[PDB]
RNA sequence: CCAAAAGAAGUCUUUCUUUUGGUUAACCAGGAU
DNA sequence: GAGGATAAAATACTATATCCTGGTTAAAGGGTT
DNA sequence: AACCCTTTTATATAGTATTTTATCCTC
């Protein structure tokens, strides 16, 4: 429903949120561990802080700055990709990181109860084995061949 | 949920939520006050406002 | 918290020896320690009720 | 004390056990750096 | 009586002292100069302990070496540790920042094993901070105190419970060590001793006593008389020691290799091994002490023996069997009993140097650890002392321990009590001790065996209640670190002057009498019952002849600051807290009287808190001037002392010292020489003697209210100064050069007219909130390279010019005159820390009067905020027109039992007007015992009435009884100590006599003018945009949680859901409201607060898919 | 068996899937909820998640270059178990093995921290606050005041 | 939304135009009711 | 003698009133530029 | 000779709830 909410409010629904969503929240990816350039204090490019993924960091103006003035609104510079905007939107837009490989969530396997183990039906402390490269298990097993 | 959440044990609470799929129906005085609506209670109902 | 047999014998106006002032900081460190936790066992039965 | 005049103000003392720990008086300038308080109210606060 | 100049205070005390009280800062030197062994502590333990003096230094470096390789080829070992003068005085150290401290010399000497070549130097071990001779150190500046620590021995504790199930009594022991791992024995349900080695698991005993190596005829043979132990034998299970040691294994590695052999490589390795397992010097005291075990020979190892674990077993058999007496093949009986860990001869005191010793042990044990993995890397024959030896670990622990640490404080600085009473407390909270929030009420409590080591009475009052105490004035603390007190002993019921100092277990064993007990000037009691104390701190009636000791004397029980309330006898104990604890917050005041009615102990107080000026040795005044005092002594030599003025101390009150001496006078040895903070001719005054009624006043006293003079305004009888201190300093940054100028960007000229020529303020200029205190500007950084500009700067000459002033500002809520300018530089080859190149620091003074709320107090806990100041004239004022300086209300005194003041009060008239005895016709009854030389006293005469041991109510009446007249034949106070007083504001008489005396009350650190605050609009947080929170930025008071339940209690939902959206977080509503504020329109209605959206935010960063819906 | 049915049940009467236990992309949170801010003389103080943040990132990274890089399996599966210990302290630090530590031996803040306790989002934030037009001072008596 | 600079008008000091700049957190400790 | 069922113990997690102010915010080593 | 990355046993109880495990009963 509401997106950023103007009160009138009909109902919170929570769940569990997909891949898919997770890259549909995120306006960009980040890939690099760098967050502010110590020499010019500006962000860097695909850091925790880039512009281009999250927003100016002024009002009205881009990385490059080839646009500083308020009658340039909703369009991306070509050169920098930084959207011309107020600089608000840093409040409000995500980004997202591509593993390499899967990862389990901890709220679903350490707490007591384990819900991955009752959904699976496999106790703690194997669990712990599988997804900490401690142990191997069999997936797939197939009878017709079998005998 | 959300009165839940912030009475005590927000984690559980909220892992057994987003697994169950709960809906919210924002009718406490603690949810109305938490995201800043008018009680239901007093001045706050139909009646009198 | 059982008695002394003692027991203290003398006022306040008069004046109690040594004996008798060390022998009543029990009860008083007992009441102050009590005290504490009293308050802060209340706020926390008051906020879950 | 024209903008005072009949606008009242909310006394809170903390911790606010029950209901009477928030009331709300009519402001008057005094000379200091205290708050008066009434002594009649002091029950209900519970502030000596 | 022993101080050579001291003013005359007459004494009521009856009883004499045999013991002078000793040193109140004995504790910290003592336990100081042991850790780095100077002569004097040599001396000390030659007259005691001469047969094994070891410095604290010397025994971390004798268990650290020898240091060896495994092959054994080489050898590295240490020694004589030196260290030499302090680098710089005390107070340049102070006034530099710089920490004081003096280098550390030891002997590093390598020896190789297939060559005999010895290689001896002499290796600088880093800069070890040392103790000043007031107890405390002086690190980066501050001047901070190291606590001492109540922790529980090392050794063993048996104990007993209850089982639900069998409703029948269960033993059991521990063996706590120092640094090492635990073995618990016990006895359950079903008869079966069973060990927990290493908290692990229960196992049968039978396993561990095998594993020893004992056979099970043995066994049976010597733990053959329990019949726990034969059962646990005969059904035990395996045997053999290859057997049990498997078992013991298995329980102890987690599913490892059964290797046989490596059984033993970890029993002996936890327990019998000298490396990881230690019970220090106290804890094989106490085990030996406690099992009876070798006696006659002294210590000469501390690491667990098989003797030792099978006498405990032994003792946990007989114990739960029910004897009460056991003895140990080789050793003495000992009696069988249970332990109790809050009794005081089982909880140690671990001092300044002890808590030092262990952080440079851990140092030492990380230098070893580099230089064992260093020997094997580096060539042999090219091997030198100095080479292995890595001392940033060492400097590292040093350095860390007096910084981050709850053991190690600012010192409290309020006034010279509270950094006496800081440096003598004892926490049991703090690195290996107990929590806060995780006590129970059973350590809380005051054990019978405090009895003279520590005060029941001075205690914090808030969650810390118990856990912080205060060493009583005669205590001490003997080489293990239990704490003693001196009894003197009494031989065939004559009552001799040895003192002999006891600890806990000594005074349980034997039978001690009251100090303030009938002796007949000849050492016998007058009568043959007195009250005693028998062995777990019964108390009874004993014929006098039964009695093996007595007190030295009352006011042994009671501490320093205890030890300064008169009257104490008569005030109950939660009223003598307060009263005690409220003490060390009063405020030096500019002009100091001390009190007229006092206990005696202000003298030594305030010259053993170190904020006097004492002659260090005899000789005639030359020049006295407001800095300096100039003594020639009588041999040639002349000393020059200076003064403290005007210097803040760490809480930000005044340290003013101001000569007493002449011209011309003679001083001696030992003799005040100049005031202090808050002292009066070398005597504590920590307030003022003012005229107090005890009526109730039109309810403006009323429910613990007070009411003042004006005249205490008028004639600044209470006033106080205050210095402020502000700091800023000059750092390079990777763009570089930072500046202290005047030339600050976007700033005019009329906010630059105090600034002198190079930034910081003039001398004498009074400042006001907001105002700039040094000029600072640093690099704009957003070094962009533009076209034109950038072209301009490279070949034309542009200069950058990018500035920031982040310049110095005087904060909220603060003003006054700058006293002082203290202006570092890297110019003048400063030590700074790396990368500052300017360090400027302002200091701010203001002056600060009596106002309504301030808070005031007694001696005797009775504080209360100032409801009223009257004007002078419409003040209760006594026949001759006298007005009173204070009035308190009568209902406080009777319910809260602290009817001490009101003696006080009365005391305080008669040392006012003066008083004499008529002895025409023969001494009076009632004066009988009066010591001679108080049967008349002079106008504002100063008396002293020890704690416990002082006026007598019959004495009160009979002083208040006669007392002279003040100019004319008139005497204002009736013999019942009330006078009859005229309504200041009406003019008619009160229709009753009212009760007037003298009290001294003090002023405490709790003033209006740091408390009012108030905010409408200001500074907003950044991640939730909800107001800030302290007077210092702005900040608004919180509504919580508990105040948003009375309003909805109330059903106010408009007033709450404005405080919550509209006033706090709705970051357009705020500028809305304001705008229709300020232009006289309706307020609009609030929109969303933005802490929810944050909320949201945070939840879907946790992989949750939260959505609103409509 | 009544216990499995609940989250059995949970998992089956709503059209959600289990597979959002197990994670393929990581949300990263807007900067401004984890800003670092300029303190005088060229000093930053950082939100303790952009450590996190960044001890992610660089072991996936790592991890990718080893994948393509190509390298035997036991390096492979050190890192992928390297990685999921870095995004279980990201989501919630300390709840197993030992602590994150920063600077000073001192455990870091997870993302579960900002919600959990008497200083989480909820009771601190969210039911409490700081408002404007407020002030405090100590209070004395009035007995000229009407009630 | 404030500060600085420049220009115009009037008042003997306000308004209009242009340019530039322009807030933290977490821990530990100590107190109070 | 072997397997299933029930007590037991053994660990795992949750919670413990309100408000205010003051001092700190890394060092050491390896590899690289 | 100066950057960038990396990495570094206890004074608690009380309540409940889930996983072993250990032993007892049954076939
Ligand atoms: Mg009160
Ligand atoms: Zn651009």
């Amino acid at each position: 429903g509401a997106m950023l909410d103007v009160n009138f409010f009909d109902e919170l629904r929570i769940g569990l949120a997909t891949a898919e969503d997770i890259r549909q929240w995120s306006y960009g990816e980040v890939k690099k561990p760098e967050t502010i350039n110590y020499r010019t204090l500006k962000p860097e490019k695909d850091g925790l802080f880039c512009e281009k993924i999250f927003g100016p960091t002024r009002d009205w103006e881009c990385y490059c700055g080839k646009y500083k003035r308020v009658r340039f609104k909703g369009i991306i510079c070509e050169r920098c990709g930084v959207e011309v905007t107020r600089a608000k939107v840093r409040r409000e837009r995500m980004g997202h990181i591509e593993l390499a490989a899967p990862v389990t969530h901890i709220w679903y396997f350490k707490g007591v109860p384990s819900r991955l183990g009752y959904l699976l039906d496999l106790a703690p402390k194997d669990l712990e084995k599988i997804i900490y490269f401690a142990a191997y298990v069999i997936t797939s097993v197939d009878e017709e061949m079998r005998h | 949920w959300l009165s839940a959440a912030s009475f005590q044990e927000t984690t559980r609470v909220l892992t057994d939520a987003a697994i169950n799929c709960r809906s919210d129906k924002l009718n406490g005085l603690k949810e109305n006050v938490i995201i800043g609506k008018l009680i239901p209670a007093g001045t706050g109902i139909n009646r009198y406002r | 918290g059982e008695f002394i047999p003692r027991p203290v014998k003398s006022s306040f106006r008069e004046g109690l020896t040594v004996l008798e002032y060390f022998i009543n900081t029990h009860g008083a460190r007992k009441g102050l320690a009590d005290t504490a936790l009293r308050t802060a066992d209340s706020g926390y039965l008051t906020r879950r009720l | 004390e024209e903008v005072i005049a009949e606008h009242p103000v909310l006394l809170n003392r903390a911790p606010t056990l029950h209901r009477l720990g928030i009331q709300a008086f009519e402001p008057m300038l005094v000379e200091g750096k205290a708050i008066q308080l009434h002594p009649l109210v002091c029950e209900a606060f519970n502030a000596d | 009586n022993s101080v050579p100049g001291a003013p005359n205070r007459v004494s009521f005390a009856k009883l004499r002292e045999p013991l002078e009280v000793p040193g109140l800062l004995d504790v910290q030197t003592d336990s100081f100069e042991w850790l780095i062994g100077s002569p004097r502590w040599r001396e000390s333990a030659a007259e005691r302990g001469d047969v094994n003096p070891v410095g604290g230094l010397e025994e971390v470096l004798y268990e650290l070496s020898p240091i060896e390789d495994f092959s054994g080829s080489m050898s590295l070992s240490f020694s004589d540790p030196r260290f030499d003068d302090v680098k710089a005085p005390v107070d340049e150290c102070k006034d530099k920042d710089m920490t004081y401290a003096a280098p550390l010399f030891v002997t590093a000497e390598f020896i190789n094993n297939n060559t005999g070549e010895i290689k001896s130097q002499t290796v600088f071990m880093g800069d070890f901070p040392m103790m000043t001779e007031k107890g405390t150190f002086i690190i980066n500046g501050t001047e901070r105190v190291v606590v001492s620590q109540l922790v529980r021995s090392p050794g063993v504790y048996f104990d007993e419970t209850i089982d639900k199930s069998t409703d029948k009594t269960l033993h059991s022991v521990k063996v706590i060590p120092s640094r090492g791992a635990w073995l618990e024995f016990d006895v359950d349900k079903r008869d079966t001793v069973g060990v927990r080695i290493d908290r692990k698991r229960r196992q049968p005993v039978t396993v561990l006593l095998k594993a020893l190596g004992w056979t099970s005829e043995q066994i049976v043979e010597r733990f053959g008389f329990s019949e726990i132990m034969r059962s646990t034998l005969e059904k035990d299970n395996t045997v053999g020691t290859d057997e049990a040691l498997l078992d013991i294994y298995r329980k102890l590695r987690p599913g490892e290799p059964p290797t046989k052999e490596s059984a033993q490589t970890l029993l002996e390795n936890l327990f019998f091994k000298e490396k990881r397992y230690d019970l220090a010097r106290v804890g094989r005291y106490k085990v030996n002490k406690k099992l009876g075990l070798h006696v006659g020979e002294p210590i000469t190892s501390s690491t667990l023996t098989e003797e030792d674990v099978v006498a405990t077993i032994e003792y946990l058999v007989r114990l739960h069997e029910g004897q009460t007496t056991m003895t140990v093949p080789g050793g003495v009986e000992v009696p069988v009993e249970t332990d109790d860990i809050d009794h005081f001869g089982n909880r140690r005191l671990r001092t300044v140097g002890e808590l030092i010793q262990n952080q440079i042990r851990v140092g030492m044990s990380r230098m070893e650890r580099v230089v064992r993995e260093r020997m094997t890397t580096q060539d042999v024959e090219a091997i030198t002392p100095q080479t292995l030896i890595n001392i940033r670990p060492v400097v590292a622990a040093i350095k860390e321990f007096f910084g981050t640490s709850q053991l190690s404080q600012f010192m409290d600085q309020n006034n010279p009590l509270s950094g006496l009473t800081h440096k003598r407390r004892l926490s049991a909270l703090g690195p290996g001790g107990l929590s806060r929030e995780r006590a129970g009420l059973e350590v809380r409590d005051v054990h019978p065996s405090h009895y003279g080591r520590m005060c029941p009475i001075e205690t914090p009052e808030g969650p810390n209640i118990g856990l912080i105490g205060s060493l009583s004035v005669y205590a001490r603390v003997n080489p293990f670190g239990f704490i003693e007190t001196p009894y003197r002993k009494v031989v065939d019921g004559v009552v001799s002057d040895e003192i002999v100092y006891l600890t806990a277990d000594e005074e349980d064993r034997h039978v001690v009498a009251q100090a303030n007990s009938p002796i007949d000037a000849d050492g016998r009691f007058v009568e043959p019952r007195v009250l005693v104390r028998r062995k777990a701190g019964e108390v009874e009636y004993v014929p006098s002849s039964e009695v093996d000791y007595m007190d030295v004397s009352p006011r042994q029980m009671v501490s320093v600051a205890t030890a300064m309330i008169p009257f104490l006898e008569h005030d109950d104990a939660n009223r003598a807290l307060m009263g005690a604890n409220m003490q060390r917050q009063a405020v030096p005041l500019v002009r100091s009287e001390a009190p007229l009615v006092g206990t005696g102990m202000e003298l030594r107080a305030a010259i053993d808190a170190g904020d006097v000026v004492v002659a260090e040795e005899s000789g005639v005044i030359e020049e006295v001037s407001a800095d300096y005092i100039t003594v020639m002594h009588d041999n040639g030599t002349r000393r020059t002392y200076r003064m403290r003025k005007f210097a803040r101390s760490n809480h930000g009150t005044c340290a003013n010292q101001c000569p007493i001496v002449d011209a011309g006078d003679r001083v001696e040895a030992g003799q005040v020489i100049a005031d202090g903070p808050c002292t009066d001719d070398g005597e504590m005054a920590l307030g003022k003697n003012l005229l107090v009624a005890i009526m109730p006043w039109e309810g403006h006293n009323y429910e613990d209210a007070i009411i003042l003079s004006n005249r205490l305004v008028e004639e600044d009888v209470l006033t106080s100064i205050h210095i402020e201190e502000h700091e800023i300093d000059a750092r390079d940054t990777k763009l570089g050069a930072e500046e202290i100028t005047r030339d600050i960007p976007n700033i005019s000229d009329e906010v630059l007219a105090d600034l002198d020529e190079r930034g910081i303020v003039r001398i004498g200029a009074e400042v006001r909130d907001g105002d700039i205190l040094v000029g600072k500007v640093t690099p704009k950084g957003e070094t962009e390279l533009t076209p034109e500009e950038r072209l301009l700067r490279a070949i034309f000459g542009e200069k950058a010019r990018e500035v920031r002033d982040t310049s110095l500002k005087v904060p909220h809520g603060e003003s006054g005159k700058v006293i002082g300018i203290r202006v570092f530089s890297r110019e003048d080859e400063d030590e700074l820390p790396a990368g500052v190149n300017e360090l400027v620091r302002v200091y701010v003074a203001q002056k600060r009067k009596i106002s309504d709320g301030d808070k005031l107090a007694g001696r005797h806990g009775n504080k209360g905020v100032i409801g009223k100041i009257l004007p002078v004239e419409d003040m209760p004022f006594l026949a001759d027109g006298t007005p009173v300086d204070i009035i308190l209300n009568t209902h406080g005194v009777p319910r809260r039992m602290n009817i001490g003041q009101i003696l006080e009060t009365h005391l305080g008239w008669c040392a006012h007007s003066g008083w004499k005895v008529d002895a025409a016709k023969g001494v009076p009854d009632w004066a009988a015992r009066l010591p001679d030389e108080l049967l008349e006293a002079q106008p504002n005469a100063i008396v002293s009435t020890p704690v416990f041991d002082g006026a007598q109510e019959a004495e009160l009446q009979g002083l208040l009884s006669c007392t002279l007249p003040n100019r004319d034949g008139d005497v204002l106070v009736d013999a019942d100590g009330k006078a009859m007083l005229f309504d200041g504001r009406s003019g008619e008489p009160f229709p009753y006599p009212v009760t007037v005396g003298y009290m001294y009350i003090m002023k405490l650190h709790h003033l209006v003018d740091d408390k009012i605050h108030a905010r409408s609009t200001g500074p907003y947080s950044m991640i939730t945009q909800q107001p800030l929170g302290g007077k210092a930025q702005f900040g608004g008071q919180r509504f919580g949680e508990m105040e948003c339940w009375a309003m909805q209690a109330y059903g106010a939902a408009y007033t709450l859901q404005e405080l919550l959206t509209i006033k706090s977080d709705d970051t357009v509503g705020r500028v809305k409201v304001y705008e229709a504020i300020v232009k006289g329109e309706n307020i609009p209605e609030p929109g969303i607060p933005e802490s929810f959206k944050v909320l949201l935010k945070e939840l879907q960063s946790l992989c949750l898919n939260v959505e609103v819906l409509s | 068996a009544l216990k499995r049915l609940k989250v059995v049940a949970a998992f089956q009467q709503s059209g959600n899937s289990p597979m959002g236990m197990v994670l393929d992309a990581v949300p990263v949170i807007p900067p401004e909820l984890r800003p670092m801010v300029q303190l005088d003389g060229g000093r930053f103080a950082t939100s303790d998640l952009n450590d996190l943040y960044r001890r992610v990132i660089n072991r996936n990274n790592r991890l990718k270059r080893l994948i393509d890089l190509g390298a035997p399996e036991i390096i492979v599966n050190n890192e992928k178990r390297m990685l999921q210990e870095s995004v279980d302290a990201l989501f919630d630090n300390g709840r197993r093995g030992r602590p994150v530590t920063g600077p000073g031996n001192r455990p870091l803040k997870s993302l579960s921290d900002l919600l959990k306790g008497k200083q989480g989002r909820f009771r601190q934030n969210l039911l409490g606050k700081r408002v404007d037009y407020s002030g405090r001072s100590v209070i004395v008596v009035g007995p000229q005041l009407k009630l």
